[PDB]
């Protein structure tokens, strides 16, 4: 059988011990401190999780994916960073800890953060091993439209946009959800993908997972945040059918795998769906 | 601006408004579009184009990574600009002008750094066998300039700027690291673009690390009346001491962002 | 183990004790012998010569750069403890005793440095081809460790330290700078005299470095009770893991060292 | 010899400039403030040219001395941003300008003189190219000997110490103004002779050259304090700290008759200015 919670526990440990080496406290001491205040303060690392098995999934090796692995989670951790801001959500806490601009000022927060989002592409450009440098260049081109204007900061800014409204229906809600949590998750499963030397039927059916696990890091989320939302537009009445629909769908997608190879994947998947947060 | 300059920041125009085209949905590209604009020109990006032509190469093999460095340079300028809330930041006494909220200039500034490196990858060329291995090299380039060590740390360290009270040594570091690096960056990714070799590209390196700080003690001299000959006249030592090498049309050019050519204009003013 | 680490202490003690006597003028020998004892000895000397040991080197020809290393030390602790009059340094914890005026502490730290690198000049043996290339080496070694970019930079960014408030990262950071640079010099300069090879002079060099992050990072344990063993074990980790390849008691004698 | 204010100014200027190069801002920001603050504010520069003219004068160049010549002035330097200090001197200007200490407090001014000591050693160390690996150490053991215990701090200290009483003597009065100048004097033309090839023959007059100007120096200065607390004159009078000071300049001028004499020619101009300035 395969045991998801210890394979979580595990990626998340190797994870963490590179996030560490990756970003050492050197000067301007302050920016460093604070980039690792919010990287390193640990967590599920799903996004890293993905990328890891999406490469070992069709060949590939972990060290190979480990450096992309480690820039999305640079790209989430700021992107909560400039997310907690005052002119953004303005929050005082997260984790349970004092969030970054509350413990550096919002100087220090603003760089860091912008700081973590020019490093993800140094590292997955400097310290990529074991793909050639047409395979590295495609990746940082991915993962550059899975957290712009046509990816995460999209679904961000449509959202602070779209606050005054009220006629927010279903496709409002999906371009939100699919960019500001779909776009970086899709990003990280195809750039594990391609770094593990997938083919390109491979890198779409991965892709298609990923924007399927997406909406779903959210329509059950809903009944995770909640309890604008779908249960508005249609009541947990067909809002847990939603996301029985959309794992259904995702593991779909997992069919052209053979399923022992799979197995991580679909599990991360009915965590990603059966999680309380 | 002397002509040879204005004309390749014209090019540079031309292609970033053709690389973004205002679309649905305009909340994301119109602030998108206009932000990146609204940032001063950078000779680092100018820089990059010229360096390329310098050692032989076509400036259009230099176009992505030139249109990269200015977005990485305005999305710096945006967030420089921002209205924190905190004190945590001195409000530089030049307050600019607004279109867009703190929360969407924020954002796109967000939005603008990965378009930089959208670009360079989008631009490798299937019939271009080193292609990938120089754009791969730029792209490290432009990440470490705009990054923690480069840029980031001049931003920082800038903050701690007192006016009519910090010396010259600290000012011209502040200029070394917000705009030196980048200026150094450009050269280094025209002339690898371009070719060079790495005695070319060095060189041109440490060009643009000494013009690039000259340009930000100049714009530093209208908040700081002590620019002192001495400095620019030491900087400008340095940089011209690393374009001996280059002979002909394009060095003179280049050699000129550094050294204005004389002119009867400059004269008959004082005149 | 303990007698084999408290040889080595004594015997540079002995060593210093030969080189500095006391003699005329007093008033330059009385406070350069008394301060440079009264200093505490530092692990990067000890390390220093364990280094040239585990090579293969006789002790003996590290001696020289061991006792530089305490003298730059002992010069970085009188000046770090001075009584200042502009609270621009705020007094250590315990303040230290002062036999010795100010002047007289500030001129003496002074005149300890550039002892230590007339003792390594003067220790260059003209009958030994090899001694000019490794005593250079270690020169540059040790003047860096103890420059503004080492020792330096640790005694700086401390004044920065606010007791019970400031974060084991930025801790961490300073033990790495004052301490930290100054361990891995001594175990480097105690490699490249015993003869080692780049590769084991590396090593040697990395586990100094961690070790000494360790050993600094003790030393402040009394000030910010969050004493965590996670970023301990960490540190004894890519100490430890940096001498495989070294195997035998040096690959675990060492390991006496970050115990 | 013609223009020696012009040969005087040359060296300094690429001095300046080589200094400007060794020690550039970085990280930590005051520290390396501080060190330019006091190292790069100017100066004749003298034991630079010094370190340099020695090395020339033996068969040298001046590339090969640099760094020594950099180093000396990076001694220099620290020890006035020490001898400043509270504790010390207590002074709040230095040639106009606030003292190092008055800048950036006392914490920085004492690492930042700590640091230009340290890297005196780092820089001739590891930049000195043009000579064997022997003869740099040996350099940096003359460069130790010049500013430790048995030299310009033990002159430094033995002054210190001294400022209590008024039996000092002619002997105290010397052994105070041939550590705390001559040494350094002597440790910067001995650096250069060695660099540039220098036999111990020739190495020795240098040093003897450099051990005369030096107290030389002093004496001169005893003398225009009068003119225009021990010194000369209150123990031998202004008469005989004259001759004093024309047999220190005779005998310092004597140590470089058998050098080429166009080589000798700047050492002979900067004794003989030494002797007759009229500040
Ligand atoms: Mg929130
Ligand atoms: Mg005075
Ligand atoms: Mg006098």
């Amino acid at each position: 059988m395969f045991d998801f919670d210890g394979y979580m526990l595990r990626k998340a440990k190797s994870v963490n011990k590179a996030l560490e080496a990756a970003v050492q406290m050197k000067e301007p001491l302050k920016i460093h401190e604070s980039m690792r205040y919010s990287l390193l303060a640990g967590g599920k690392r799903v996004r890293p999780m993905l990328c890891i098995a999406a490469c070992e999934l069709v060949g590939g090796d972990e060290s190979t994916a480990m450096p992309a692995a480690c820039a999305v989670e640079m790209i989430h951790t700021m992107s909560l960073m400039h997310d907690d801001l005052p002119c953004m959500d303005n929050d005082d806490l997260r984790r349970g800890k004092p969030t970054n601009h509350m413990a550096f000022g919002e100087s220090v927060a603003v760089l860091a953060g912008d700081a973590l989002l020019s490093f993800a592409f140094e590292h997955v450009a400097a310290a990529t091993k074991g793909a050639p440098p047409e395979r590295i260049v495609r990746v940082l081109g991915e993962l550059a439209v899975s957290i712009g204007s046509e990816g995460l900061v999209a679904g961000q800014v449509v959202d602070v946009c779209s606050e005054g409204m009220a006629e927010v229906g279903l496709d409002h809600l999906e371009f939100i959800h699919h960019h500001k949590t779909a776009a970086l998750l899709q990003g990280s499963v195809v750039l594990g993908a391609i770094l593990g030397g997938g083919k390109e039927e491979e890198v779409a059916k991965l892709r298609k997972f990923a924007n399927c696990i997406g909406l779903l890091f959210q329509v059950v989320d809903d009944i995770l945040d909640v309890t604008t939302t779908y249960p508005k537009l249609i009541g947990v009445e067909k809002s847990k059918e939603f996301a029985d629909r959309l794992n259904r769908e995702a593991q779909e997608q997992l069919l052209h795998f053979h399923p022992h190879r799979a197995a991580p994947l679909i599990a991360l998947a009915n965590y990603i769906a059966y999680r309380d947060n | 601006m002397q002509p040879y300059w204005a004309a390749i920041e014209a090019d540079i125009e031309r292609y970033l408004k053709k690389s973004i085209t205002i679309r649905p949905p305009e909340t994301v590209f119109g602030p998108m579009h206009h932000l990146t604009f609204a940032a001063p020109a950078t000779a680092a990006s100018t820089l990059c184009l010229a360096a390329c032509e310098l050692v032989g190469g076509d400036r259009s093999q230099a176009m992505a990574a030139a249109a990269a460095i200015h977005l990485v340079h305005a999305a710096a300028y945006v967030h420089e600009h921002l209205p924190l809330t905190d004190g945590s930041r001195p409000v530089s006494k030049p307050a600019i002008q607004h279109k867009y909220g703190p929360n969407v200039e924020l954002l796109t500034g967000d939005g603008i750094v990965p378009f930089g490196f959208e670009l360079l990858a989008g631009s490798v060329d299937p019939a271009r066998t080193d292609d990938p291995d120089r754009i791969l090299r730029v792209i490290i380039e432009i990440s470490r300039a705009g990054g923690p060590e480069g840029m980031i740390s001049g931003l920082h360290r800038e903050e701690e700027i007192v006016d009519g009270n910090t010396s010259l040594d600290f000012i011209e570091y502040v200029c070394k690291k917000k705009y030196g690096e980048m200026h150094a960056c450009g050269a280094a990714c025209g002339a690898i673009l371009g070719g060079a070799a790495e005695e070319e590209i060095q060189k041109l390196r440490n060009f643009g690390l000494y013009q690039g700080t000259l340009r930000g003690m100049m714009e530093m001299k209208n908040s700081h009346q002590l620019i002192d000959e001495n400095i620019i006249g030491k900087l400008k030592e340095l940089a011209l001491e690393e374009l001996g090498g280059f002979h002909g049309k394009n060095a003179e050019l280049m050699s000129s962002l550094v050294a204005e050519p004389s002119l009867y204009a400059a004269h008959h003013h004082h005149h």
